[PDB]
């Protein structure tokens, strides 16, 4: 689907959760 | 779920619960990729070492839930089966190479703010994040401990293992239809994926897009947070050719 | 274990 992965309470308005910066952190390239 | 925490409203909303109709009891779990299509492991339906072969009118899933075991009135979703598809190359004799199978809805369920679906990785994204070091998402209502059950959806956030480390951990035999994931003993934090948890998924949100795909299948470990142990799930992009030939055919 | 469903769904 077009709009896969963007979650309604979260990305679809901007708001983050609790750890997904623990995710992005990681990446590291 | 062992060493994580009680998930978000809303924080994964493509997991799905495999459900028995009788007796009514958690399986497995699962992830919605479409309105109309459920990914999950293959030994979640066919498993023989232990008499597992299930057939569509057996079992539920269950979309948008929360709760383990409450009925999620006006929120979660229950869709029968039309259709079974395992792997045909799965091979639950040995190792469990090959783990995924795809379960078709009788009817499309509706997208709400706890219902979406989730983004099935391509050969770039797959290549950029599944690499030692980073880390992805796993969920499930399975149990908290290796030898109880959690109240509501669990979460933890593991790295994915060089591929010397996992094979190093076990004697069974690995494939590039894996990857595993968990700390190591030196890292100090812990986590894993336990019974109950088969078939969800393992997921990681793109740098690039801010999307989430899932990127593995909960699929086997030997028992749960074992030090110098570690979990292994599918590797869904290697089995992906498989995915669209089933969904291109059938849908 | 597990609040009953719907009977529709059975
Ligand atoms: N990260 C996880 C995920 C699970 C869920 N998966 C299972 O329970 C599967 C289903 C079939 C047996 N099994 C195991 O993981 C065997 N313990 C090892 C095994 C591996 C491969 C072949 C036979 C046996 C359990 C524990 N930690
Ligand atoms: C599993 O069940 C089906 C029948 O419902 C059967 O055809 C099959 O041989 C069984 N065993 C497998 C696939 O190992
Ligand atoms: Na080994
Ligand atoms: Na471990």
């Amino acid at each position: 689907e077009a709009d896969c992965g963007l979650r309604p309470l979260f990305e679809k308005k901007s708001l983050e959760d609790k750890t997904e910066r623990e995710l992005l952190e990681s990446y590291i390239d | 779920i062992v060493e994580g925490s009680d998930a978000e409203i809303g924080m994964s909303p493509w997991q799905v619960m495999l459900f028995r109709k009788s007796p009514q009891e958690l399986l497995c779990g699962a992830s919605l990729i479409s309105d109309r299509w459920v990914l999950t492991a293959a030994h979640c339906l066919l498993y023989p070492p232990w008499d597992k072969n299930f057939t569509e009118n057996d079992l539920l899933v269950r979309i948008g839930k929360h709760s383990r075991t409450r009925y999620e009135r006006n929120i979660e979703k229950i869709s029968m089966l039309e259709k079974i598809y395992i792997h045909p190359r799965y091979n639950w004799r040995e190792n469990l190479d090959r783990d995924i199978a795809l379960m078709k809805l009788k009817k499309p369920v509706a997208f709400s703010d706890y219902i979406h679906p989730v983004c099935l990785p391509d050969r770039e994204t797959a290549a950029s994040l599944l690499q030692a070091g980073y880390k992805g998402r796993v969920t499930g209502w399975g149990n908290l401990k290796e030898t109880g059950q959690p109240s509501v959806l669990q979460v933890v956030n593991l790295p994915i293992v060089e591929r010397p480390v996992c094979k190093d951990s076990t004697r069974i035999r690995i494939t590039d239809n894996m990857f595993c994931a968990g700390y190591k003993p030196d890292e100090g934090k812990r986590g894993d994926a336990c019974e109950g948890d088969s078939g969800g998924p393992f997921v990681m949100k793109s740098p690039f897009n801010n999307r989430w795909y899932q990127m593995g299948i909960v699929s086997w470990g030997e028992g749960c947070d074992r030090d110098g142990k570690y979990g292994f799930y599918t590797h869904v992009f290697r089995l992906k050719k498989w995915i669209q030939k089933v969904i291109d055919q059938f849908g | 274990d597990f609040e009953e469903i719907p009977e529709e769904y059975l």
